[PDB]
């Protein structure tokens, strides 16, 4: 979905300009139920940085 | 390129009670859904809306 | 490279087509063009961008490829940016492209040409500091191209790095910000030559 | 049994002695209900007004639900309040608690020479029980007041999950054959410790 896009650009704009703070974008199926968030929260833990 | 993460890919745990958790979504109901899941798992959270 | 490739039938579809020094591309359009012209149109008007349907109509050959280039985007990091600004200047930096591939689609100039390429930069892909609103219009066609691309016709967006023969003489420092970044600049007719022949065979 | 501290035979013993116990229990007047809310809060609410007094914290499974048994009356007064103030609540089940300190006199009339005569040996590995939340000692594992204890007091099976965690436990695997105990045993583990560090359920 094109509306979309401001998202991904504002991710990569956080990861070059805040360099100490982590951060991860989710990008979940528009049309599929969304997954239970300590399944989310969990995986992106795992991620130190971003 | 998208890599699945079929290897490793279990969540893990979130990382314990060192400070709440901000939920903001474009759905009320979303938000609550996820700081009541959040309740379950012990784990402290607010919900936010615009 | 048109020329080189053997482009007998050519127009320049850009304000900066009337009022540039475009003496030396007509000259250098001398080889292989048979028919060269200018629209000196402002992509900025849907009214103005319609007009090019002529160009398809008219006695010349009928279109069959079309070429949107790199276009430069000011500067802002995160800080100095805020919601009356960002609505200003990301629909400054995507409203041509936009309403050239809709209307050339909504007439049938797209898929009645064998490749249609939207400029977008190579820093997009992880992205940079500094370039907010670009990063946004480089994302923004990268998911219009596959809009398209998804309903059977040859759009691509194409993330190139810098143009060698864009590198102003008078001013080698924006080559040599992304010199120590690690990008490096190549020609131009070697990055159409690398992409061009594809859209319509993988 | 499955840590080698009693045989089989010590086993079918005290098992089929404390199912006795846990008929007088089940056939009482009292009951049971899940409020979802934690220890401390449903303790608060236990002081916070008179009208309520006869029901006790008889489990804690999990952070985010506490289980309330005793008296019928109080449990269908306290089930109120908390939809009052907002919170999920259950619907009535069995007692799960002693009714009576004369339960206590009906219960040590029949522990003792059972439990004195099982063959009781050291564990080979660490014994957790949901009376504790900690190791059980070899001096404390032969007396009748330990076992006693189960039907007494707070199930606190929350606090020994976090001892196997806290002790390196990577791994936890469920017998699940009655009440889903690895529902309980993941909801109480996956919010504790580093982040990151493994826990696997099955």
């Amino acid at each position: 979905h094109p509306a979309q896009a401001p998202l991904t650009a504002l991710f990569t704009s956080l990861v070059w300009e805040h360099p100490e703070l982590p951060c991860a974008q989710v990008d979940l199926d528009p049309a599929e139920d969304p997954p239970t968030v300590v399944s989310l929260l969990g995986q992106v833990m795992r991620l130190p940085g971003a | 390129v998208w890599h699945a993460l079929a290897e490793d890919g279990r969540p893990g745990a979130i990382g314990g009670g060192t400070g709440s958790w901000l939920v903001f979504s474009d759905d009320p109901e979303r938000a609550a859904a996820w700081c009541d899941e959040l309740a379950l798992f012990g784990v402290p959270a607010v919900a936010l809306a615009g | 490279w048109l020329a080189a490739r053997g482009a007998r039938s050519v127009v320049l579809a850009g304000a900066e087509s009337e009022r540039g020094d475009l003496a030396g591309a007509r000259t250098t359009g001398h080889a292989g063009i048979e028919r060269l012209e200018h629209v000196a149109v402002d992509l900025s008007s849907a009214a103005d961008v319609a007009r090019l349907a002529e160009l398809c109509a008219d006695g010349r050959p009928p279109l069959r490829g079309v070429l949107l280039l790199p276009q430069p985007v000011a500067g802002g990091g995160l800080d100095e940016l805020d919601g009356a600004r960002f609505g200003a200047e990301l629909a400054g930096a995507l409203r041509g492209p936009v309403e050239l591939t809709r209307r050339f689609t909504d007439v049938g100039l797209t898929g009645g040409t064998d490749f249609f390429v939207l400029s977008t930069s190579v820093v997009s892909l992880p992205g940079r500091a500094g370039t907010v609103v670009g990063s946004a219009a480089d994302a923004f066609l990268t998911a219009l191209a596959r809009h398209h691309r998804q309903a059977g016709l040859p759009v691509v967006a194409a993330a190139w790095g810098p143009w060698l023969e864009s590198v102003d003489e008078s001013d080698e420092a924006p080559a040599v910000a992304f010199a120590e970044a690690g990008v490096y600049p190549a020609p131009g007719g070697e990055m159409l030559d690398a992409l061009l022949p594809l859209p319509a065979a993988g | 049994y499955a840590a080698g501290a009693l045989s089989l035979a010590d086993g079918a013993a005290l098992v089929t002695a404390l199912g006795r116990i846990t008929e007088r229990v089940a056939t009482g007047p009292g009951a049971s209900v899940w409020v979802r809310a934690t220890e401390d809060e449903v303790r608060a609410a236990l002081s916070g007004s008179q009208e309520q007094v006869g029901a006790a914290v008889a489990a804690v499974d999990e952070p985010g639900t506490t289980v309330v048994s005793g008296d019928a009356g109080a449990v269908a007064r306290v089930a109120a309040h908390w939809r009052a103030h907002g919170r999920a609540t259950g619907a009535p089940r069995p007692a799960r608690l002693l009714l009576s300190p004369d339960d206590e006199q009906a219960a040590l009339a029949e522990l003792r020479a059972i439990v004195a005569g099982l063959a009781f040996r050291e564990p080979e590995v660490p014994l957790l029980s949901t009376v504790t939340g900690q190791p059980v000692e070899p001096a404390e594992l032969r007396s009748a007041e330990h076992w006693l204890d189960h039907l007494r007091g707070p199930t606190r099976f929350l606090d020994g999950v976090r001892r196997l965690r806290t002790d390196g436990v990577t791994r936890l695997v469920g017998l699940d054959l009655s009440g889903d105990l690895t529902g309980p045993a993941g909801r109480s583990a996956a919010g504790f410790g580093e982040p990151g560090r493994p826990l696997l359920l099955a």
